[PDB]
């Protein structure tokens, strides 16, 4: 994934999510598309609310563009994995 | 017994 300032465009699914989390913009730096996916798991409650780090996305759009049920922030692979495939390096 | 807003946080600026 590119760097600090490189800008990004997210791809259809991906902004709508962000969209969701408050986003008003098309382009992103990276950490500012983590702000905003941060942003929407936390409004829609997706962590496990006994332990924090887990993220349950199943049966949700964002589990759509992880293909994963689960994952941890302490592992967040799938994550990156999914931004690499969602995002437009500009 | 961390928030999900302070762990998401620490790997969002890491």
């Amino acid at each position: 994934l590119p760097g600090e300032g490189t800008q990004v465009h997210p791809r259809a699914p991906l902004l709508q999510i962000l969209k969701v989390a408050g986003a008003q913009e098309e382009v992103f730096t990276v950490k500012e598309v983590m702000h905003y996916l941060g942003q929407y798991i936390m409004m829609k409650q997706l962590y496990d609310k006994q332990r924090q780090h887990i993220v349950h996305c199943h049966d949700d759009p964002l589990g759509e563009l992880l293909e994963v049920g689960s994952f941890s922030v302490k592992n967040p692979s799938p994550l990156y994995e999914m931004l690499k495939r969602n995002l437009v390096i500009l | 017994q961390q928030t999900f807003x302070n762990l998401w946080r620490l790997e969002l600026q890491n």
